């Protein structure tokens, strides 16, 4: 496989890890759920619901590369899984893969029976202007078919993040959340769009809502860290990153995946003049930082 | 650092 499965895989033992993964999306954490879906993928790689679930989980878990690898499996096994195309559009946008992002948005739209006949229609992003135009036009055409479709607006928000048209992006993502205000991904998307469009305060209000809805949303925690750091609110940035770190490990390859976050943390500890805390980051134990930054629930 | 969708 092309996916770096965790070696010491306790869910490889269990009876129904697919059921347990779905359960753990609601009742536990992303990391544990991804480990359970990893088990199913390993034992039964023809199950594209397993790959799909692994991929979706990993993106929320701040692991787009692993999300893409998983989602490409799901894509092969079921070229018509709408949600797989959507997640690929999002992760490829994050990864600055413009051709793949536009291909995934086009696939997203045309895999839907309600929009599939757009595939046969005759219809500033200068690095792929026809690919871009085609997607933009297809999504507009879909909006005329379906004007208050929340996911069309969200998908235009993605398209518009890819081309740095953050105002249009925000306006579409805003409408999306107005339609679906309990959707935590939509709030995050609106937040990320606002932050990158240099509106960090509004962004932080959007992120807060998203985390309220889904308190294990590690990507949101990271994003908040980023905005707080950007506004030079290092106490708040540091708290968010300890939470993210804590959630992201619920061990082995997973230990390694947290290292870049730890280094980002180390910078916040440096800038705030805490060389004593900086020294402690090299051990990679959260406990000292849970105490230091007021997250004492993590000591239970 | 970029925000992630």
């Amino acid at each position: 496989t092309d996916y770096p499965f965790e070696a010491n895989n306790p869910y490889m033992y269990h009876e129904n890890p697919m059921e347990e993964g779905l359960s753990m999306l609601k009742l536990a954490n992303l990391a544990e759920a991804a480990l359970a879906f990893e088990a199913v993928c390993q034992a039964a790689p023809e199950r594209e619901e397993a790959w799909r679930s692994l991929g979706l989980t990993q993106a929320e878990n701040e692991k787009d590369g692993l999300a893409i690898i998983a989602l490409n499996h799901a894509r092969m096994l079921d070229p018509k899984d709408i949600a797989v195309h959507a997640a690929l559009a999002v992760s490829h946008t994050n990864e600055h893969n413009a051709n793949a992002a536009l291909a995934s948005l086009r696939a997203w739209l045309l895999s839907q029976p309600q929009y599939e006949q757009l595939g046969s229609v005759n219809l500033f992003f200068f690095a792929a202007p026809n690919e871009y135009r085609e997607c933009r036009t297809l999504l507009h055409a879909a909006l005329e078919m379906n004007p208050n479709d929340a996911q069309l607006h969200a998908s235009l928000g993605v398209l518009y993040n890819l081309s740095n048209n953050y105002d249009s992006a925000a306006a579409n993502l805003r409408r999306a959340v107005e339609l679906r205000p309990d959707d935590a991904q939509l709030w995050n998307k609106l937040g990320a769009t606002l932050a990158n469009g240099n509106r960090p305060q509004e962004a932080l209000d959007a992120y807060n809502r998203a985390l309220d809805i889904n308190p294990g949303y590690v990507r949101v925690m990271y994003n908040m860290a980023v905005s707080y750091s950007n506004m030079s609110q290092y106490d708040l940035a540091a708290k968010q990153l300890v939470r993210a770190i804590y959630m992201q490990v619920g061990g082995e390859a997973s230990r390694e995946a947290t290292r870049s976050m730890w280094d980002f943390f180390r910078m916040l500890l440096n800038v705030m003049n805490r060389p004593d805390l900086v020294e402690l980051t090299y051990a990679q134990n959260v406990e000292p930082f849970a105490k230091e930054f007021g997250l004492q629930s993590m000591l239970l | 650092r970029a925000a992630k969708l």
